[PDB]
This record gives C-alpha cells, structure tokens and sequence, in this order.
C-alpha cells in the first residue's frame, strides 16, 4: 500500500496531479502534525525539512523537529546571508536542537565573483545563474546526498503565491514535497510562534519585510484579513 | 519599527474619544507585513503634521475588541478621529503621497 | 552497455560526475555532430531540443534537426516574448520544418497579472516565482508529457557561465542533459550560421544584447578573442 | 547597429593611413556582443566630437588581413590614429565617459 514514486515518475504531470488530487483531498480536513504524523509513515525513505530561515522558520523547524528529533534540516547557505539570520540559525540549531546540514556552492563568494563578478547585476538571466548555482543545485544536491523520497517544507498558500496548484503533497524532483503548514495563516503562524516561546526573526522588527540574501537582493497584499464579514 | 501613541482598549475611551481635537489610528498587528510597513511613514507624518494631527496605533493582538466596534474587516485600517468622532476610514497598506491625500482632504 | 539511469539516479552528485567523467572525456574529443550523434543511441528513450530561441537558436535547431527530423522542440512560450522572437520562431518552424512544442502556463498573462501581478516589480522572489511558473515547472511537464530521458540544449560554455562544472553530458532532472556546442565560440557560430545560410535573431542587429523576455525583463565581458597570442 | 565611415582592407591605406587628421579606428566583428554594445557611444562620439575627430569601424569578418598589423588580440579594440601614425590603443567595451576621456586625453 506504501505509495510507489518509480510508478508516480513514469505518470504524466497531470494524471499525478489527478491521483495524487485523491489522496490530498484527505491531507486537506488534517492539521500540519497530522499531515507530518502521515507523511512519516505511508511514504518512502530519508525526510529530509528543507528551510530559508527567513521570517517564520522557526514555526515548522520546531513543528516537524519535535515529531521528528535530529530531522535532515537544510540549509543552502547562498554566501551572502543577513548577518542576524545566521546567528538567527545558530541560536535555533541550538535551541531546538536540529541535524543542520549546510549545503553551499561549489565555489565561494569571493570566487563566483571573480570568475563571474555581480551576477545580480547582470539582470535576469544573472540573477536565474546565481539562484541555480545558490540555490537550485545545491538543493538538488542536498537530497540525493541526504537519499530523501519525502521532503518537507514550512510553506504556505500566504507567503508569495501558491493557490490551489500547490497541494499539501507533490513530486517535483522524483521526491514527495510536502507542506504542512500550507493553508496557515500569519494569524496561526504568530500565535503558534507566541504559543511556544518562539520568537521572529530579529530583521522582522525593524522593516524587511521578507528577509532572504544582502546584495542588492532583498528590499503583501495591501491587506491581511480579520476575515472580512 | 512602530514608534508613536500607542494605545489600549482602556485607553481608547480617554485617548481618542475625549481627546480635544483630531487624531489618526491605525489599527495593526504583528504579523502583517503591509502593517509594519507603513510605519516609517506614519512616523514620518507624525512629525510634519504635528501638533494638527495626533497619530496613533492599536494593536489587535492583545486589544481585539476595539477593531469591531468599528467594522474593521482586515488591518492595516487607518480610522480618522475628529474631537472623538469617526471621519474616514482608509484600508490596506499605502504610500506617503497617499496618506497625505487622504488626511489633508478630510483635516482641512 | 546502453547506459542506465535508474541506476544513475541512485548514486550521488559527485560519484555521478565522476563516473560520467569518463564518459565525458570522451565527448570533450568529438565535434558537436558527433556528440549528437553519440547521443542518439548509446543514451534511452525520448530525445527532446528545448530551445529559448533567441540570438543563436538557430544553430542547435538546424544542427540537431538536421540529424534527426522532426524532433521535439520544446518552446516555453513565458507568455511575454519579443513580438520579433515568435515571427522569429514562426520563421524557423517553417524554414527547418521543427516538430515545436509549446509549453507555456497553467495560466495566462493577464491571469497572473490579476492573481499575483506584476512579480518582476516584486524583486527576486518574484522573479522565482515568475521563472518557476513560467519556465521551471513548464519544462519540468514538457520532459514528462513528451516521456524524455535525452535532452538536447545549445548551451555554450560561453554565454553567461558553464566553466568545467558544466560537462558536455549530465543528468538534471532524472534526464539525461547534452550540450553539444558547448565547447564552441561565438566565431565557430557566427560561421555556422554563414556556412548554412541562417540569420541571427532580427533585433541582436539594433542592440538588443541578449532577448529574452520584455516586461523589464530585458535591458559579456568586456572582450571576445582572435585568440590572445 | 554600425553607421559611421566604415571601412575594409582596401580603403585603409588612403582612408586611414593617408587620412589628414586624428581618426578613432573600431576593429569589430558581428558576433562580439560587447563591440556592437559600443556602437551607439561611438556614434555619439562622432556627433560631438564632428571635425576634429574622425569615427570608423573595421569588420574583422570580412576585413582580418589588418588586425594582426596592429597586434590585436580580441575585439573590441580601439585604435586611435593621428595622421596615418598609430597614437593610442583600448581594448574591450568602454563606456562614454571611459571613451571620452580616453579620446581627450591624447587628441589634446
């Protein structure tokens, strides 16, 4: 019974979408620890939780840590990372006491630089060189080192955008990615952080809006809801 | 980040409606982004405008049964106050150019 | 000996380009036609062409069309092209005779100008997202929907980045990644297109340094060589 | 993209070599991004620095006899002329300002 992923990769995108639709439809009525609770087990080896560190980390470190004690968290460090968050990281891995698996590139910022220079500066195509080279293949990197079928990710429906495209489980590279906290709101997320003793990240209180790299990289709808009658 | 009269539910009565002349509120909360981020500027105003316009900001998270009383459907909301008395209500997160707009229109 | 994936797949990034190392120093010797031709049938299943189809698309599209007709050119039509890169387009489909396949988003330009906006004006995680729903993901349902296991690209080692981390074979996705002209240089294309009649992208003749995509999207170091002496 | 006097192998002798005055040679090629990357400054150049200076560009494509004559290494290469003898040479794509000054400096 065990979800088979060698038979769901050997699908189309859409026949998974529609099978797969069968089976989120039931992680839709569970909470974010029931989601993990099943994901733990009716999926496949190595759960890996893949995190930014960014403004609501804390929440599904602490969620899916506590199920799960010394859990694969990754953490592609860029290079050129806020100050505060990488003490942010330091005083959670020892707070909560997390697998830290850092997985930076191949070369070093100093050596991206002089081999490439300021990709941020060169547009698009730059900037989509530097996300792949940062981001992109150390992650694809980091499962199959780490050998993960499942993943989970502290995502949500909120954050950018992720309408009902994003369901709670998917495939995106030969791995089952799921997101617990997807249909969470800022409201659940800051009473959960309040709830536990958790605190925001230290750039939260101050104006970034949404933290992530330093150069020239990071700098919300109108509204967020009371829910509106 | 927010830096200003901040107010409470108990404070609301004496605060803003007995308060002698008008007065901005803005009812936010820590969670939303587009709420912190009009602080700078509601700073910012409350320095040029002062002593016309006094600002202020609730905050929902610990002073919630202030928001219904006046229909308040999704902050960040900015309530307009005039000698204790509702003017306008503006919703959602907006420029410096525009919150000028919208006290100057209804200050005079 | 016809190479397996599914054991390829099950080993990690570095044994991966260690052991395609050897096979890749093979490749490094032949030309671009051989590479191609090495390909069709020492690799599995489905070969496909994505092509972006801008300043010299026409190389790797009349190259590898030439040797296998009517082969699956995959076109990630982002929605928002230069108006001459289609007719562009349009032109080579017509004057190669390609077997294009279009992949474009779940939804439309004004759809995700109306959902989200206009995320290039949203930073880079807008951008991400941009480029995720954009040209990620349609890729990613391109090399399923057409049951690939052979990917053909006109990567350079030129263009912007793809120094020796960038072999002429490689697996991305659980696909088998070639870059025949990668070695090759903007003199060896520039002749290419003049040996075989093909024109350059109608606006790299007006200034247009490297097309793309319009909406602020689009807008080489210092020297090119005769080879330094 | 290139509209300025331009010039071949043939015209360079009487062109350049036997030209009265200062002349600003750009050895260039079609496929080098950067070189066609400069030929709006150069033409601007050629606006206002009208009589006194005289732009060119040379197509290696057709015309690579005449490189190796001045030792180029890799367009964009400019090489500044005044009265058939060779005075300055820049390499790689420059910018207006770059270009102005490098011009100036030895046009005096």
């Amino acid at each position: 019974s065990k979800l088979d992923l060698n038979a769901l990769n050997e699908l189309p995108k859409v026949d998974r979408i529609l099978a797969l639709a069968e089976t989120n439809a039931e992680l839709e009525k569970l909470d974010a620890e029931g989601r993990v609770a099943w994901a733990l087990d009716n999926l496949p080896g190595e759960y890996v939780l893949s995190s930014s560190f960014g403004i609501q980390a804390a929440v599904s470190l602490h969620l899916v840590n506590q199920i799960r004690p010394d859990i694969p968290v990754i953490l592609t460090d860029t290079g050129y990372l806020f100050p505060e968050t990488y003490r942010f990281i330091d005083e959670l891995t020892d707070k909560l006491k997390l697998n830290l698996k850092v997985y930076r590139a191949t070369e070093s910022a100093a050596w991206q630089e002089a081999r490439y220079g300021k990709l941020w500066e060169q547009g698009v195509e730059g900037i989509e060189k530097y996300n792949d080279i940062n981001k992109v293949e150390p992650m694809n990197r980091a499962l199959k080192e780490l050998n993960a079928q499942t993943w989970f990710a502290g995502l949500r429906r909120e954050q950018s955008g992720s309408r009902a495209n994003l369901p709670v489980l998917a495939i995106q590279r030969g791995v089952f990615k799921v997101l617990p906290i997807i249909d969470w709101d800022n409201r659940t997320i800051y009473q959960y952080l309040q709830k536990h003793g958790l605190k925001y990240h230290p750039l939260w209180d101050e104006g970034y809006l949404s933290v992530g790299d330093t150069h020239t990289t990071r700098k919300l709808k109108r509204e967020c809801g009371l829910h509106e009658g | 980040s927010d830096k200003i009269i901040h107010l409470t539910d108990d404070s609301f009565d004496t605060d803003v409606l007995k308060a002698d002349g008008a007065i901005l509120v803005d009812f936010w909360a820590e969670w939303c982004g587009p709420a912190k981020m009009i602080a700078p500027i509601l700073d910012e105003i409350a320095d040029e405008y002062q002593g016309k316009l006094t600002v202020a900001k609730l905050n929902i998270d610990q002073n919630p049964g202030t928001a219904p009383k006046y229909g308040i459907r999704g902050i960040p909301t900015l309530l307009l106050f005039k000698n204790g008395e509702v003017a306008a209500t503006k919703v959602g997160a907006l420029s410096k150019g525009q919150l000028k707009e919208f006290l100057d229109a209804n200050l005079a």
